[PDB]
DNA sequence: AAAAAAAAA
């Protein structure tokens, strides 16, 4: 069947790690515990893990001879994983809220909290986390500056450009740096899709992350496990819950392009928060995790083996300039009263404008 | 069964028996450890072995690969792979870098006999047999990876689980294939996820290389073969570059042999998977006497003529052409501002003249001798594909550019025939393409500005079918007056009728048809050859066979043979780049007044461009000598140059 | 998408 290999990697000790830091950081007490406060009350709507703070919190720790292994390491070579496992690790440490909340407007809590009302009367589904979740995880590289603190080769970043990325960073966490030329609208899309089940008791719900969704035809509720169907399971669109969802294009710079060469392409997806963040033309530096896509959407079966790749999201520094709309500052006030001391400025302004030409 | 080992067993006694692989593995593992942890290159695991040393150890191993590489060439690699797993000393290593089982795979060189072919040769009979084709490439795919073996985890079991996969053109041997399908569930039902940043991809491109037109039969069309290369030398050479490439030929697919055949006229397809590719330039390398040599020759005092007189021998005259042909092979330095943008850094040429004057032979020349160019012609081109094309790709399905004319011509030289005569509207490309060394693309929604630094030489002849010194240079030329002052340098050649000059290229040309290639009769006609022995190629300084170049005594100053020169240019274009004084400053400055305010009847007008070649040409000829400052008598020889070319003597 | 032939302005 399947071959078993054994590697040095084991997620028990990854995973309370996780937990020790994430409860005990200290950088005002815990900056993780005040911002997932600030989730409970209904105020932040992403999360942001600087991966610095955990080298620095391990480095400053391995002064005591507990700690074993290395955990960025790990995050460099392997990201969606410890992605699921910070999301478990959040809800399980969740914390009360310390504020009111206008609790009439969410419609989906209500509508939980009318199904559970009537499912645990009768004394239930275990809802999957997902759904009842409300927070973006995101993630941030680290700082070159950080890494010359120490002697280790902590590195990553390094904005590699399209045509040097190759096959072996498949699942890393890298940085890309180019021109963006075209972004698409935004649309939404579905992270866990629910049926109605036509009175019958529970309602079945389902969860997808393939490009592909197919489904269902028959439910498992009970008077409809029966041996005679009751009513035509169907999908409410209230019930589900969606994410926004964002494509884009990225394009080599004309300096890094090898001569000779034709400029190459990059698709990148962006989901959550972090839509809307870029424009097209401007010189911007992604962050995000480099991902596999099948090539069976095509439907062609060929390419056996052959798949097509793109990159995931998850921290954008808009770099190039700024035009400001000329928004008052003290800084540009002081600028207008030396242009104002400066006495008669026209000349000066066309002398100033092109002076390579006499 | 047992015969892989008696093979594995054979190879390491080959490889303990030559000790000069076993050093390079050594240096190859130093140097990628020190690369390792030390304060962005890292060398593949290839090696090249010299299969004549194999032949003179072990003839049936030698011809097994020679014949059946199928059978022979896995374990090889089996055996590198192991001597390698021995030697090397890792006490302390990673986790998902550990895993990537490289087989260590091999290249070859030396001497094939009968299997150096050519496309139009490959036939049947050349199946599954090691060949090395000769050929120039035409068009390439895109890198796209492939995965191999996938890495799978289930939480519950904690062991993470693996599944190799091998297709066709995966491995020389055709094996039971198997599907792209995830294992997602356990014997046991255990969920599996995915493990990415475990499992094993690797680059793919397919390229096509065809036959030299050159070397064709006579009325037949030059024919292709494509060619298949992956992890290593995945993105090396790029169309238009002639290539020597060695691999297995082998077919593949069942085709049309099961019922999904139309006709019974089917045919099967055949492929190579390409091992090893080398550059062959018809060699590009310096040696330490060779830096002796152009030293030595740099310091005499009259470089400058030796070399111009050294370029096409047998063309009589025109001298003031052959030193422009000279410094524009290894033009000035290109000059970028953070504010004043971009400066251009080459020099064109420009030719007009009545026919029969040999502009076409010396361009013909121009391109033989140039390290990179490109022929065109006016009538038999099209602007709007001599830049840039749109064609959809037959693997991927979709569409990408393809290369120009001089998109392929970067950083090199395009010549151009009959250029008056091509349709004007094609000129608007180099209307764009020479403002500014920059061609922008916008069409069925491709945006993007490809780079294109050339230099361009064009040679037309005038409107009428003679040239007229009576009359206007403006009318006698049919091009605009735009693209007309780009040019920096316009040259008009006559063919006065004079019977001294009349006896004396007569006795020159009859000179030239007299001649005889070096060990052949005169007799029979000149015949074809076959290729070099070697398939892959490669007492100092006191030689000087081929330094000084004067290959037969007929005139008292001295001449170089034409590889020197490319040598020397080679190295001039790379090693020296100069900066100008205010020396030559006042020279400049002093002969642009005084050929601006002389006022009196010239061939073009000038401008404050004129000044710019002025400065480009002191800076070419400040590199021809092989100066880092730029000395008056530069500016003094571009300004004679100049006032040639403007005024004549 | 790009090359090449034909009738009318
Ligand atoms: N100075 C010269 N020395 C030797 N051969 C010459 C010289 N001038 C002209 N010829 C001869 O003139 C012939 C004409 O060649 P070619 O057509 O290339 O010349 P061209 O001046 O470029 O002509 P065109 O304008 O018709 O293209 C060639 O065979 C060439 O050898
Ligand atoms: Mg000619
Ligand atoms: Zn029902």
């Amino acid at each position: 069947a399947l071959p078993s290999i054994q590697l040095p990697v084991d997620y028990n000790n990854l995973f309370n790690e996780i937990t020790d830091f994430l409860v005990t950081f200290k950088q005002k007490g815990p900056k993780y515990m005040a911002m997932l406060q600030k989730v409970a009350n209904r105020e932040l709507n992403s999360v942001i893990i600087d991966l610095d703070d955990i080298l620095q919190y391990q480095n400053e720790k391995f002064l005591q001879g507990t700690q074993a292994d290395d955990l960025v390491s790990a995050i460099q070579q392997n990201a969606n994983h410890f992605t699921e496992l910070f999301c478990r690790a959040i809800d399980n440490n969740m914390p009360l809220p310390t504020k009111e909340i206008d609790y009439k407007d969410d419609v989906l809590d209500v509508i939980l909290n009318q199904r559970r009302l009537r499912n645990e009367r009768m004394l239930t589904e275990l809802f999957p986390p997902n759904l009842t979740r409300r927070y973006f995880l995101y993630f941030k590289p680290l700082s070159q500056n950080c890494a010359r603190r120490y002697r280790k080769k902590a590195i990553s970043s390094k904005p590699l450009s399209v045509r040097q990325i190759k096959g072996d960073f498949l699942g890393q966490l890298i940085t890309v740096r180019g021109i963006i030329t075209r972004v698409s609208d935004v649309k939404p899309a579905v992270e866990v899709i629910a049926y109605t089940c036509d009175q019958c008791g529970y309602e079945v719900f389902q969860e997808v992350n393939s490009r592909t969704f197919t489904p269902l035809s028959e439910c498992t509720s009970e008077e409809c496990s029966q041996n005679q169907t009751k009513g035509q399971l169907f999908m409410s669109t209230r019930a589900s819950k969606f994410s926004a969802f964002q494509e884009c294009k990225i394009q080599e710079l004309s300096q890094q392009v090898p001569v000779g060469h034709i400029p190459r392409s990059l698709n990148i997806h962006v989901n959550g928060t972090l839509v809307r963040s870029l424009s097209p033309g401007d010189i911007v530096d992604v962050t995000g995790i480099f991902l596999p896509a099948p090539y069976t959407g095509f439907k062609a079966l060929k390419a056996g083996l052959l798949t097509e790749t793109y990159l995931e999201a998850q921290f954008v520094r808009q770099h190039k300039k700024k035009f400001a709309s000329f928004s008052l500052t003290s800084d540009v006030e002081e600028r207008v009263m030396e242009l104002i001391t400066s006495g008669d400025v026209y000349n000066r302004l066309a002398k100033s404008i092109a002076p390579e030409i006499y | 069964d047992a015969v892989f080992g008696d093979r594995v067993r054979r190879f390491q006694e080959f490889l303990d028996t030559f000790t000069s692989y076993r050093d390079s593995v050594r240096s190859i593992q130093v140097y990628n450890s020190n690369n390792a942890a030390n304060y962005l290159n890292i060398l593949p695991h290839r090696i090249i072995i010299s299969l004549d040393d194999l032949r003179e150890f072990d003839r049936s191993f030698w011809s097994g690969i020679l014949v059946e590489p199928a059978y022979f060439i896995p374990p090889a690699e089996k055996a590198l792979t192991d001597l390698a797993d021995s030697m090397d000393d890792v006490p302390h290593p990673n986790a998902s870098a550990v895993s990537s089982r490289h087989p260590w795979k091999l290249s070859f060189k030396g001497s094939f006999g009968a299997h150096a072919l050519s496309p139009r040769t490959l036939t049947a009979q050349h199946l599954n047999k090691l060949v090395s084709v000769e050929g120039i490439v035409t068009k390439t795919s895109l890198v796209r990876p492939k995965l191999i073996r996938s890495v799978h985890y289930a939480a519950k079991t904690g062991r993470f689980h693996y599944r190799d996969y091998t297709d066709a053109t995966t491995t020389l041997t055709t094996r039971i294939p198997t599907p792209a399908i995830y294992p997602t569930e356990d014997t046991e039902g255990n969920k599996l996820t995915t493990e990415y940043g475990y499992s094993t991809f690797i680059d793919h491109q397919r390229i096509t290389v065809q036959e030299m037109p050159e070397m064709a039969p006579a009325g037949q069309l030059p024919r292709s073969i494509d060619v298949i290369l992956d992890d290593d030398l995945v993105d090396k050479t790029k169309p238009g570059d002639r290539v020597n490439v060695v691999g297995v030929f082998k077919s593949l697919g069942a085709g049309g042999m099961n019922q999904s055949n139309s006709n019974t006229l089917i045919g099967f397809k055949t492929l190579i998977l390409g091992n090893t590719v080398y550059p062959l330039h018809a060699r590009q390398m310096l040696t330490d006497f060779d830096i002796r040599n152009i030293n030595k020759l740099s310091k005499k005092k009259d470089i400058f003529d030796i070399l111009s007189q050294s370029l096409a021998p047998s063309i009589y005259g025109h001298d003031h052409i052959k030193k422009a042909i000279l410094l524009m092979l290894m033009g000035g330095v290109e000059k970028n501002l953070e504010n004043g943008s971009h400066l251009r850094g080459d020099i064109n040429i420009l030719m007009v003249g009545d026919p029969s004057t040999a502009k076409s032979q010396l361009l013909r020349f121009v391109l033989n001798t140039a390290s990179l160019a490109i022929a065109t012609t006016g009538r038999g081109s099209s602007g709007v594909g001599l830049t840039a094309a749109v064609t959809t790709d037959r693997e991927t399905g979709e569409r990408r550019l393809e290369a120009g004319a001089m998109v392929l011509a970067d950083r090199g030289v395009v010549c151009i025939d009959e250029f008056d005569k091509m349709t004007d509207v094609d000129r608007v490309a180099i209307h764009e393409v020479m403002e500014q060394q920059t061609v922008t693309i916008a069409k069925a929604g491709i945006h993007t500005t490809l780079n294109a630094r050339c230099s361009v030489i064009a040679a037309a002849n005038p409107v009428f079918g003679q040239y007229d010194v009576n009359r206007d240079p403006h009318q006698n030329i049919a091009l605009p007056d735009s693209l007309l002052s780009r040019f920096d340098l316009l040259f008009v050649v006559t063919d006065d009728i004079n019977e001294i000059r009349d006896r004396s290229i007569s006795e020159h040309v009859l000179r030239t048809h007299r001649y005889l290639p070096p060990g052949y009769l005169e007799g029979e006609p000149v015949r074809e050859r076959l290729n070099l022995s070697l398939a892959v190629g490669e007492q100092a300084g006191a030689k000087l066979a081929k330094n000084k170049g004067n290959y037969n005594g007929t005139e008292i100053p001295k001449l170089v043979t034409i590889p020197f020169l490319r040598k020397y240019v080679q190295y001039a274009k790379e090693r020296v780049i100069p900066q100008l004084t205010q020396e030559a400053i006042n020279v400049i400055v002093k002969n642009y007044t005084d050929l601006r305010n002389d006022d009196n009847t010239k061939k073009s007008p000038i401008t404050a461009r004129t000044l710019e070649t002025l400065i480009r040409l002191a800076t070419a000829h400040a590199k021809v000598r092989l100066s880092k400052t730029v000395n008056k008598v530069d500016a003094k020889v571009a300004a004679n140059l100049l006032r040639f070319a403007l005024l004549g003597e």
